[PDB]
RNA sequence: GUGGAACAGUGGUAAUUCCUACGAUUAAGAAACCUGUUUACAGAAGGAUCCCCACCUAUGGGCGGGUUAUCAGAUAUUAUCAGGUGGGAAAUUCGGUGGAACACAGUGGAGCCUUGUCCUCCGGGUUAAUGUCGCUUUUGGCAUUGGCCCCUGCUCCUGAGAGAAGAAAUAUACUGGGGAACCAGUCUUUACCGACCGUUGUUAUCAGAAAUUCACGGAGUUCGGCCUAGGUCGGACUCCGAUGGGAACGGCAACGGUUGUUCCGUUUGACUUGUCGCCCGCUACGGCGUGAGCGUCAAGGUCUGUUGAGUGCAAUCGUAGGACGUCAUUAGUGGCGAACCCGAUACCGAUUACUGCUGCUGUUCCAGC
C-alpha cells in the first residue's frame, strides 16, 4: 500500500457583475467575459490561506484535521487560474465541498471556484486539462474566424 | 553486398509451396522437414513478424467467425469426448 | 490396539464471495483508468417501373428530348454504446530464458603451446598364444600380449524440481541431530564387482615419541652375511605405546586432466530527421523538381509500438438490491466474506508472512473389557 493521493483541478471564474450596461449572448464571447483575468494580489501562499481560513470556519477544526494532513497545492499559475490540490483519497469529498464554498478573496470578491477534474494521479489530469484547453481554443477560433 | 550467390552444380534447390486457405483467411506455406528451420529463422527477422499460439490461432478463428476442432465442434464423436 | 478433545511439524490447494443497475459533455475520450464499434459497397455502375411531346409500324413495341414521383432484408432510427480492472505470493538483494538454428562448444578472427594424440579410466570376468614351477590323457598357480563385456533413474533449451536406496542388516549407503514422518552434507541408482580423484597449506600453546602415512621404542614373521645348542647385524610387513576433540592418508580452504587456454564483436529493433545511389523532365562538369518508391549509415528526437489491468509525483473506484457461507439472538434479525501486500515487460522454479480445508506423524488427557 503506498501514498494513494487524490489531485484536484480548480478554476477562478468571475462572473460579469455588472447589470448598467448591456451583454452579447454568444459561447466563446462568454467564455472570454468569464475567463478574463485573475487579479493582482494572488500567489500559492495567498490561496493556501484562504483556503485554510475556509475549512476553519466552514467545516471547523477536526475536519480540518482530517483535511490539513496531505493538503498542499502542487501546481498555480496565476495567467491562467488554474491550480492543482493534492489530497487524500478519503477526503477529496471533504475537499471539493471546501473548494465549492469559497466566497471570496480577502482582496477581491465577486468570484466562483469550479472544480473540473479529479483523478489518483497528476499526469492525467495535465492531459486532460490540455485537451480542455484545446476545446476552448477550438471554441475561440470558430468564433474568431466567424 | 551481403548475399551468397547460386551455383546450379552445388547449390540445394529446394522445392516450395505457398498455397491459400480460403475461409480461415490465411497463407500456408509447405515444405520438408529438415528444411522449414532455415526458413522459419529468417521469418521473424523480419522485424514486423511475431510467432502464433493454438490458443491464438483459436482466437483468429473466433474472431473471423470461424470453426475449431477441440473446442468448437461438439457434433463429432472425438470433439464431445474430449471437449466433455 | 481403539474413539473423542487440544497442540505441534510437513506436503497439496484457494483468495477483490458472485450477480444486477447507476455515476455530467455538439466542449461528441471529466464515475479513478484502459481497450473496442477501419480489411470502405443497399448485385441503385450507364438501377427498375412510371409522366408529357414528336417519329415509324401495327396483333405486341422501340428510339430521341424535358421536368422528375415510388423502391433498396424487422414500411424505422445516420449523432449511440459495450467489456474489463492487483496476486499467491506482485513480495524476498535468488536464478535462467525471449542472442544461439537438437553439440553445429551459436559463429568468425587473432596470438600462444604440450601444436588439438580417431588416445587410457583405473579396475573386474571370460577366451586364445608364450615362458617358468609341481602332478604326468592332462590339470593347477604366476607374468606378458590381443579381443570382448560393465550402469544417461524422470521432465525440461536453461535455471531447477521431485522419486527410491529388498544386488551385505534390525535404524533401510555413510555421518550428525529431529518427537517422527524426516532434514542437512558426502554419494550411487536395470550397476546382477567395487571405487569418497590429485596437489598445496592449516589443526595455535601444553602434553605425548610424534599434528600428518619424517623418525624413534617393544613383540611376532620371512630373507641375506658372520656363524651353528638358533647368539648378533641389516632390510620388509603387521600390531601396540598412558597425553590431548585426535594419530584416523580424518576435518577445513583454494586450484581441473574433461572435447587445448585466453581475448575481441553482434545474431536486437520501429517510427521521425539528415546525407548518398538508382528510374522521369529541364539543363548538360559535379546540378535542379516530384514520387507520401527502395538500400545503407548516423543522431540521449519519440516508444501508452502498452499486456483479455498497464501506471509511470505511481489509476485498479463509491453506493444500493438480490443469491451463498459462518457466529450470536429477548421474534428474527444483527455483524462478518478476513490477513499478507501492492507490481512496473512477460514466464517458470525456490524461500518467506497469514486464514481455511485435506492426509500422515508425535505428544497429553479421558474410557471398553
Amino acid at each position: 500500500v503506498r501514498l494513494k493521493s487524490r489531485y484536484i483541478l480548480f478554476e477562478i471564474i468571475f462572473p460579469p457583475t455588472d447589470t448598467n450596461v448591456e451583454e452579447s449572448v454568444s459561447k466563446a464571447d462568454i467564455l472570454l467575459s468569464h475567463h478574463r483575468a485573475s487579479p493582482a494580489d494572488v500567489s500559492i501562499k495567498s490561496i493556501l490561506q484562504e483556503i485554510r481560513r475556509s475549512l476553519s470556519l466552514n467545516l471547523g477544526d477536526y475536519g480540518s484535521a482530517k483535511c490539513n494532513s496531505l493538503l498542499q497545492l502542487k501546481y498555480f499559475s496565476n495567467k491562467t487560474s488554474t491550480g492543482i490540490i493534492r489530497c487524500h483519497r478519503e477526503d477529496c469529498d471533504l475537499v471539493i465541498m471546501a473548494l465549492m464554498l469559497m466566497s471570496k478573496i480577502g482582496d477581491v470578491d465577486g468570484l466562483i471556484v469550479n472544480p473540473v477534474k479529479v483523478s489518483g494521479t497528476i499526469k492525467k489530469i495535465e492531459q486532460f486539462a490540455m485537451r480542455r484547453n484545446s476545446k476552448i481554443l477550438n471554441i475561440i477560433k470558430c468564433s474568431q474566424s466567424s | 553486398k551481403t548475399t551468397v550467390p547460386f551455383k546450379e552444380s552445388d547449390d540445394p534447390s529446394i522445392p516450395l509451396v505457398i498455397i491459400r486457405r480460403l475461409k480461415t483467411r490465411d497463407w500456408i506455406v509447405v515444405l520438408p522437414w529438415f528444411w522449414l528451420l532455415p526458413l522459419w529463422h529468417l521469418l521473424n527477422r523480419i522485424p514486423r513478424m511475431y510467432h502464433i499460439g493454438l490458443r491464438q490461432f483459436q482466437q483468429i478463428q473466433y474472431e473471423n467467425k470461424q470453426l475449431y476442432f477441440p473446442d468448437d465442434y461438439p457434433f463429432t464423436q472425438l470433439g464431445y469426448i474430449e471437449n466433455s
